[PDB]
């Protein structure tokens, strides 16, 4: 069937403009230095894609001998409800698992070789969903943010719809302000962050 | 959130 030219295994990537702001979701969070957003208006995009790829791993008889490299993008099957998402090969957990992370979501887990899939290009024309993101602006106080920031930065973030404004581009992420524009009087996630002691300023 |  498909015959991979693996230079044709490039992922896209969002053009994200110093000045663009759009309306997201916080969808995973290491630290403020570390966290992931994704647009909304990518629910439909990302559930078709979700759609396809299911349909198209079912297709691939299962057996063996997939040993992607290191940095390759595949298909893996998320351990929580065993659908299939896009997954770049992290690192080799041992001989028989790896670390993988989900692209279009920003979380990682190390899963076992037989739920991962080999992918085909068709499968990367939507751009990579996951937004890698800084928040603008601040420090952690103690220079180590502390799992007590963390949750408080959660719990501005959850369920809710966040304006997210691009402030800089870095090497491999997004410089951005979080902002509820939800409450009357706007709140940056910034702003709150170094109004608690947990961050300050730059 | 997502699917399942």
């Amino acid at each position: 069937n498909i015959v991979v030219d693996k230079s044709d295994l490039i992922p896209k990537v969002l053009t994200l403009n110093v000045g663009d702001e759009f309306c997201g979701v916080v969808a995973h969070i290491q630290t403020p230095e570390d966290f992931f957003c994704q647009q909304l208006q990518s629910g439909r995009k990302l559930a078709e894609l979700q759609a396809s790829l299911s349909k198209y791993c079912d297709q691939l008889p299962p057996r063996s001998d997939f040993y992607p490299a290191i940095g390759d993008i595949c298909c893996a099957q998320f351990s929580e409800d065993d659908q299939w998402y896009r997954a770049s090969v992290l690192a080799y957990a041992s001989e028989e698992s790896v670390l993988v992370g989900y692209v279009d979501y920003g979380n990682f887990e190390i899963l076992s070789l037989m739920r991962l899939c080999p992918i085909i290009p068709k499968l990367l024309e939507l751009p990579m969903q996951a937004i890698k993101c800084v928040l603008a602006g601040v420090k952690p106080s103690l220079g180590i943010w502390t799992p007590e920031a963390i949750c408080l930065m959660k719990k501005l973030v959850q369920n809710k719809i966040i304006t997210v404004k691009v402030v800089d581009k870095l090497e491999n992420s997004s410089l951005v302000e979080l902002i509820d524009k939800s409450e009357t009087p706007h709140v940056s996630v910034s702003k709150v962050l170094l109004d608690a002691g947990f961050a300050v300023g730059e | 959130g997502r699917g399942r």
